[PDB]
């Protein structure tokens, strides 16, 4: 028994259009084939094509568009579909579909010219209404209406590797966690030692004013060149606690609190990488409330550590890899390190005006993708490394913070196949279209440049 | 190392009870939930605007192709879409002529141009739809490029454009408000500075102000730009379009649809696996710039269930504002009226109380604040409150390849806080929705007892029912994305008192 549709068009064009009609049909409970759904991209099909319209099919639908009236299998398909018509005396066995406004009625074939197309042109719905009322007319066989086996058939075939897939994936992070602690946290009991107005950004180590106490992990005698007056200071004043109570929330004393401490040991992770970044003679870019550090051109053979290019051109602007860098405790004691782009005229004067450095860095980072800003940053911590696994913040002549270069790695169950990049430039192209509408007011510093 | 667990894609759910992942698929396959009549589009604009919505009507009625029909899907055609008609025949027009608008938009002070225009625009509207026999379902204004040029706050008129100076500065208009008490007989040059103070009461955004104006006729409006429908006639002096399109023709025609419908009465989609008897709300704060004190801000909660049809609630104006922390905070009062209000129109919606509320605001919640929710919260009902930052920025980098991590990855922390991924790569799409390395937003359980994965999945379910873009997912759940846009929208005139509760009057 004959009870399939055949739906006969091109394969590059007429692609979207079949598989609205197709699943709208087989939703409605027609039975139908077309090459999208039913080929596996590598067999001989014209024998199963044939067969299928010789043997299992009641209508034959072609969609007449400009490359469907001149592709060579379109055109063999119509004429299997003439023979069969013939053979059956159904002179409506072929209905054709008209999708294409550009295509008049005198470039279709002289053999489709005599059959009443089905008007899609203006509206694909009305089309589409058309077509079904000439089949309830014409008594085409259908089952009951199941759209769950057309979402299934756009499932299986349409998403086969649209799909995230299981696979572990291996993340690199951006937090680096700290190996090791200085033993205690030491509060000198400077009092007048310690001038009201002194400034102790200024010490060679981190160190905090904290009533009439000095908090650091730093031992007495590494402040009195800078304080002579702490040279008669007996070291058994000091309050002296011991840093894993603090980390692990053992350490209750009417002195101070937990979280006090915890807040200090912060506030001292940061002014030691604040030296150790000072230590490091790199330059210093003034946020709002934080300071980032990027590199001078110059600075590093060819702009480059370890083949990864930290400092390059962008038209007349040099951009700058650079990093800015907050201590974190609870989820576990790591270094948060966040990556930055800071740009400058000549490589060693910087830009004055923030919008433009706003805008010059979305346009740098747009085409930055995660590769390129993994391998930055890991070659920017790398570069601050002092051994293979380490980097040293300094805190006291003989007490040190170590941190490693390797990030905190997170792994997932959960994959995807990974396309081509292609898709990635095309949306770096893409951004712009949809960044139009909030960047209308960014336009006139570009203008201040020029 | 630190495991991560994997979010399923939230399904959403068509016509004929079919689900799938993108909403655009789904409408294309399938049709939207619910079917309407039709839709009777009103126009006020120029004549050139009504040709050119004319003609993009007659353009989305047949499809729209893009040059990857993988990560934005061509566009079938109204009809073929929604099941319902968008003719471009019979529209109610409402001309605003060239000269009218010449006649406010030279004029020195943004506050005073963008009052004087969006009074026409909104006296046209508010004249057309009371003393016209034919109801309007959406009303389209669309905007000239001047208007829109020469109408936002940082807009500035060139010095050679100038024909009507302004007759008040703004800190003199902003000392006039507090202190009327004009007490007097008024020559006709005091009552013209009495009239711009009044319109310094508003806000210089074009669109917030006449959104702000209809709200209380409960008048639906798209405002488009007259470029946005015809990019094409928009040249620069190059000969290159102002706004290439080229590429989301498609993409800006399924926005437009998918806007239209849904204001029009009809539900496009909703959520495919739903919890029955759950209730969100979305905390929403903004600061009234315009108040002697300036702590003062306004406070609205937005109710989701489902699909994007939500509920706004506007809340007292008062000192919520804490300027040493940063963070807002109702009163008891304020706190136990709004959600008074939302729990009685659960119940009058619904026929019962809700079995769970989840309350999404962007800041923490303080004991006072959280004693005066659970005041009113019925004893079989589970109340949470859920904080959503993006300030606290964990960054993941694929160790192979250059695409992102994918979306729906989660670091739980602990009981309470974790971290998800709204945005990063999509396997259906093929590509990333977010530039450079995606931004988990941190998620945060401070009050109530609520398990982790199920907020989790709630709140990626919640990224899906955005109704005015026709996009495959946000960057954040739908109770707090319009926070910024709908806040915006109740501070930008001091004269609105009872707002709509639909949603569908503040998009």
């Amino acid at each position: 028994m004959r009870n399939k549709i055949f739906i006969s068009h091109a394969t590059p064009e007429d692609d979207d259009f079949t598989r609205w009609l197709s699943l709208k049909l087989i939703g409605l409970g027609y039975e139908v084939w077309c090459d999208i759904l039913f080929l596996d991209k590598g067999v001989d099909f014209w024998s199963t094509i044939e067969k299928e319209i010789r043997e299992n099919t009641c209508k034959f639908l072609i969609v007449s568009s400009t490359a469907g009236n001149k592709r060579e299998g379109v055109l063999k398909e119509l004429a299997v579909a003439t023979k069969v018509k013939k053979h059956l005396q159904d002179d409506m066995f072929i209905i054709p579909l008209a999708i294409d406004e550009n295509l008049s009625y005198d470039d279709i074939n002289i053999e489709i010219v005599r059959l009443n197309a089905i008007d899609f042109k203006k509206s694909w719905a009305k089309g589409l209404q058309d077509l079904l009322d000439a089949f309830e007319k014409q008594n085409v066989p259908k089952k009951p209406p199941d759209h769950s086996k057309s979402n299934l058939l756009y499932q299986q075939i349409f998403l086969h590797d649209k799909q995230a897939i299981e696979k572990e994936e291996t993340y690199d992070s951006n937090w680096f966690p700290i190996i090791s602690f200085p033993n205690e946290l030491r509060f000198h009991r400077y009092d007048w030692r310690l001038p009201k107005q002194f400034d102790v950004r200024t010490l060679a180590f981190p160190a905090i004013r904290y009533k009439e106490y000095l908090c650091t992990f730093a031992w007495e005698y590494d402040f009195i060149h800078q304080l002579p007056k702490t040279e008669t200071y007996n070291g058994q004043e000091s309050i002296r606690i011991s840093t894993s109570d603090i980390l692990s929330g053992r350490y209750d004393t009417d002195f101070i609190r937990n979280y006090e401490c915890q807040r200090l040991i912060v506030q001292l992770i940061n002014k030691a990488f604040e030296l150790r970044m000072k230590d490091k003679n790199v330059r210093e870019y003034q946020m709002s409330k934080t300071f980032a550090y990027w590199i001078e051109k110059g600075k590093l053979e060819k702009d480059k550590f370890e083949k990864i290019k930290l400092v390059g051109k962008q038209k007349n602007k040099y951009w700058h890899f650079g990093i800015s860098a907050a201590g974190k405790l609870y989820p576990s004691p790591v270094l948060m390190v966040s990556s930055h782009i800071i740009f400058t005229m000549d490589g060693i004067n910087l830009i004055k005006s923030k919008s433009i450095q706003h805008s010059s860095r979305r346009k740098q980072g747009k085409n930055w993708w995660n590769d390129k800003w993994r391998e930055k940053l890991l070659a920017f911590i790398r570069f601050l490394s002092d051994d293979q696994n380490a980097i040293y913040l300094n805190v006291g002549s003989e007490e040190k913070i170590l941190i490693s270069n390797k990030p905190l790695k997170f792994f997932g169950k959960m994959s995807y196949v990974t396309p081509s990049e292609v898709t990635l430039e095309e949306e770096s192209v893409l951004a712009d279209i949809n960044n139009f509408e909030e960047d209308t007011e960014d336009l006139d510093e570009l203008e201040d440049i020029e | 190392m630190k495991e991560l667990i994997y979010i399923e894609e939230p399904s959403i759910l068509f016509a004929h009870g079919q689900k799938c992942t993108d909403p655009r698929d789904g409408l294309a396959l399938f049709g939207p939930l619910n079917q309407i009549y039709g839709i009777k589009s009103g126009v006020v604009g120029t004549q050139k605007g009504l040709q050119i919505f004319k003609s993009y009507l007659d353009k989305i009625q047949k499809p729209i192709y893009n040059h990857n029909n993988i990560t934005r899907p061509m566009f079938p055609g109204f009809e073929a879409v929604f099941g319902c008609k968008w003719e471009s025949q019979n529209i109610v027009f409402k001309e605003i002529t060239d000269e009218e608008i010449r006649r406010y938009l030279f004029n020195a002070s943004t506050h005073k141009r963008t009052y004087d225009l969006v009074t026409l625009f909104n006296d046209k509207i508010i004249t057309a739809n009371k003393n016209d026999e034919e109801r309007v379902d959406v009303w389209f204004v669309i905007v000239p490029e001047e208007i829109y040029k020469y109408c936002r706050p940082n807009s500035v008129l060139p010095n050679e454009l100038v024909q009507t100076k302004s007759l008040i500065s703004k800190s003199k208009a902003k000392s006039f408000r507090y202190t009327p008490t004009l007490f007097e007989e008024f020559n006709k040059k005091l009552k013209e500075v009495e009239k711009e103070a009044k319109t310094y009461n508003y806000d210089a955004q074009f669109h917030d102000q006449l959104k702000a104006r209809l709200l209380e006729h409960t008048i639906p409006t798209q405002i488009l730009r007259e470029s946005t429908l015809a990019w094409r006639d928009f040249k620069n002096t190059f000969g290159a379009p102002i706004r290439d399109f080229s590429k989301i023709e498609g993409h800006l025609a399924w926005t437009i649809s998918t806007a239209a419908y849904y204001k029009a009465g009809g539900k496009p989609w909703k959520l495919g696996d739903i919890r029955p008897g759950v209730c969100y709300l979305g905390l929403v704060y903004k600061k009234i710039e315009k108040s002697k004190n300036p702590q003062n801000a306004c406070c609205a909660a937005q109710m989701f269930l489902d699909n994007g049809d939500g509920t706004v609630f506007k809340g007292e104006v008062g000192p919520w504002y804490n300027p040493e922390k940063g963070e807002y905070h109702l009163k008891p009062k304020e706190a136990k009226a709004l959600l008074t209000q939302a729990l009685e129109s659960y119940k009058e919606q619904n026929k019962s109380y809700p079995k769970e509320v989840f309350i999404h605001a962007r800041t923490r919640f303080n004991d006072e604040e959280w004693n005066a929710f659970n005041e009113v919260t019925p004893k079989n009902t589970n109340l949470v409150g859920v904080t959503i930052t993006k300030s606290k920025p964990l960054k993941l980098y694929k160790t192979e390849g250059a695409f992102p991590i994918m979306r729906g990855n989660a670091y739980i922390v602990d009981e309470k806080k974790a971290f998800l991924w709204t945005l990063g790569f999509v396997p259906k799409l093929q590509s990333t929705l977010s530039m450079e390395v995606p931004n988990p937003i941190f998620i945060e359980i401070n009050k109530g007892e609520a398990e982790i994965q199920q907020v989790l999945k709630d709140i990626l379910a919640l990224t899906k029912l955005n109704y005015n873009a026709c996009i495959y997912a946000d960057g954040e759940p739908v109770t707090l994305r319009f926070a910024n846009k709908i806040g915006e929208i109740l501070t930008a005139s001091t004269e609105i008192k009872t707002p709509p509760l639909a949603f569908k009057y503040y998009i």
